[PDB]
């Protein structure tokens, strides 16, 4: 995405928590900004027009506000119905094209802040047979439920052949998500450190393996 | 009531082609800028396309240019999205958006539309172990690889191990479904994980020993 | 530098201002097919006759009395008219509202032509206003989507 969002914003009832958008000179430089706010399984609403302009249904505790390239959605004493996804979107001179945030998910904690649990599994020497193996990173009692995870191989990064599954809602109301990295039989054999890096709440909870086990 | 009706979603082949149609109600039609916007499984909003009021203008993204065709027929309220050349990263809802024409802000959407482009047959899942490498409380888990189409059942002792169990949600890995299921027991006698897809009629039971 | 007519946004545009200028001092509507825009030209006029109408009215004491400034009698007057236009309208943020003002003194300047005796002049001045309108704020108006967003722009519904 064009213009970034921190993926996850948060707050106890009441509190004022604000939502920060990042763009450029050709986007929110040059034109104003709109902000959506989704309901899971729902279609996206308009919550803010030209910067700061609510429309008729929407609670005058949601404000928003420019100031060069960035932007601001602030939710002033927030409610349980608040927990959501919020996009930012402008119009950029440069691409001719809308451009949309990457999304924050705003949690209503009613909970204590909860890191995630993480496991690293080696691929079984039954699918290494089949000439493929996959790495299994389960991850647990996460609370809010938005997690980053980054994969490392011999300490490089992995941008390509991993698959992060979106965070479910356990039992008592933490979340759960799991990670994979699949490569060859040969890939795996050439390659000797492997990690799976989980970011939860600016904070890194970290598992690693070594292939000779 | 001002409404937008999106119609056309559902499965085709990678390399395939579907068009989309939106009904728009209540409003005079010709006279607003008309998007459509996308949003893949779990992801985020994606901005397709814009086609002006009277055609004049039509924008893409640049994820989607020389495959889509975004159109209009104003004498029919409706709006079209032709897509051809189509991959698996067009899997996504498929929305229909009004414009407002002094802001620009989407004030109308549809409930969307599902396309899915999946190649995919019947396929029952591989079912692999999952232990710890190189005490006290152990992690045991049971992979199910590669299996079409959701869903698939996963138990533990055939139902008595139910405490400590995390049956992580399902994620797609080239056309098949993975997915996972852990069981945290106590340190030192039988651990067995019982998978079942009903769409391949498979059962299947592995026993998990580190 | 090149001839204004190479640009289809141009003569789309003159013919919009040109067909609005002549029925406004005529008050007959034009029946034959538009050249240029077509069915966009033709919303685009629809837009123009609404809003058009209101702006001459809000405007009135301004209109007048910018006409009595320049004091238009003759063809060599419509010459300095344009030189007036274009400073006044250079002048800081574009707006539809200012674009549609320009529009609306031109249907009024075509008005007291036609009573003057001078209609040959309105073809000239319809070629003023779109050479002041398209000359300066091209990039803007493309930006905007045109005749399509003037009408997006104006848009209110009933009832």
């Amino acid at each position: 995405s064009v213009l970034t969002q921190p993926p996850s914003a948060s707050g106890t009832p009441g509190q004022r928590v604000t939502i920060s958008c990042s763009g450029s000179s050709s986007n929110i430089g040059s034109n104003t900004v709109n902000w959506y706010q989704q309901l899971p399984g729902t279609a996206p609403k308009l919550l803010i027009y030209s910067n700061n302009q609510r429309p008729s249904g929407v609670p005058d505790r949601f404000s928003g506000s420019k100031s060069g390239t960035s932007a601001s959605l602030a939710i002033s004493g927030l409610q349980s119905e608040d927990e959501a996804d919020y996009y930012c979107a402008a119009w950029d001179d440069s691409l001719n094209a809308w451009v949309f945030g990457g999304g924050t998910k705003l949690t209503v904690l009613g909970q204590p802040k909860s890191s995630p649990s993480v496991t690293l599994f080696p691929p079984s020497s039954e699918e290494l047979e089949t000439n493929k193996a996959t790495l299994v990173c389960t991850i647990t009692d996460f609370y809010p439920g938005v997690v980053t995870v980054d994969w490392k191989v011999d300490g490089t990064p992995v941008t390509q052949g991993m698959e992060t599954t979106q965070p479910s809602k356990q039992s008592n109301n933490k979340y759960m998500a799991s990670s994979y990295l699949t490569l060859t039989a040969r890939a795996w054999e050439r390659h000797s450190s492997y990690s799976c890096q989980v970011t939860h709440e600016g904070h890194t909870v970290e598992k690693s393996l070594s292939r000779a086990d | 009531q001002v409404t937008l009706k999106e119609s056309g979603g559902g499965l085709v082949k990678p390399g395939g082609s579907l068009r989309l149609s939106c009904a728009a109600s209540g409003f005079t039609f010709s006279s607003y800028s008309m998007n459509w916007v996308r949003q893949a499984p779990g992801k985020g909003l994606e901005w397709v396309s814009s086609i002006s009021s009277s055609s004049s203008y039509i924008y893409y993204a640049d994820s989607v240019k020389g495959r889509f065709t975004i159109s209009r027929d104003n004498a029919k309220n409706s709006l079209y999205l032709q897509m051809n050349s189509l991959r698996a990263e067009d899997t996504a809802v498929y929305y229909c958006a009004r414009q407002v024409g002094a802001t620009w802000a989407f004030d109308i959407w549809g409930q969307g539309t599902l396309v899915t482009v999946s190649a995919a047959k019947t396929t029952p899942p591989s079912v692999y172990p999952l232990a710890p490498g190189s005490n006290s409380m152990v992690t045991l888990g049971c992979l199910v690889k590669g299996y079409f189409p959701e869903p698939v059942t996963v138990t533990w002792n055939s139902g008595s191990l139910s405490s400590g169990v995390h049956t992580f949600p399902a994620v797609l890995q080239s056309d098949l479904y993975t997915l996972s299921s852990s069981v945290t027991v106590p340190s030192s006698e039988t651990v067995t994980c019982n998978v079942a897809h009903p769409a391949s009629s498979t059962k299947v039971d592995k026993k998990i020993v580190p | 530098g090149p001839l204004g007519s190479e640009d289809d946004l141009y003569r789309q545009s003159l013919e919009i201002i040109s067909r609005y200028l002549r029925e406004q001092a005529t008050g007959s509507k034009d029946s034959k097919p538009l050249g240029e825009a077509g069915a966009a030209g033709r919303r685009a006029l629809e837009t123009l006759r609404r809003v058009g109408d209101g702006v001459q009215r809000n405007h009135e004491t301004a209109f007048q009395g910018m006409l009595r400034k320049l004091d238009i009698k003759n063809e060599d007057d419509v010459k300095s008219l344009s030189r007036v236009m274009i400073h006044v309208f250079s002048d800081g943020v574009t707006n539809w509202g200012r674009i549609v003002t320009l529009i609306s003194f031109g249907a009024f300047v075509a008005k007291h032509l036609k009573t003057i005796n001078q209609e040959s002049c309105i073809e000239p001045l319809a070629e003023s206003i779109t050479d002041v309108l398209v000359r300066t704020k091209r990039d803007w108006l493309v930006k905007q989507r045109g005749w399509d967003g003037f009408v997006e722009f104006f848009h209110v519904e009933d009832l």
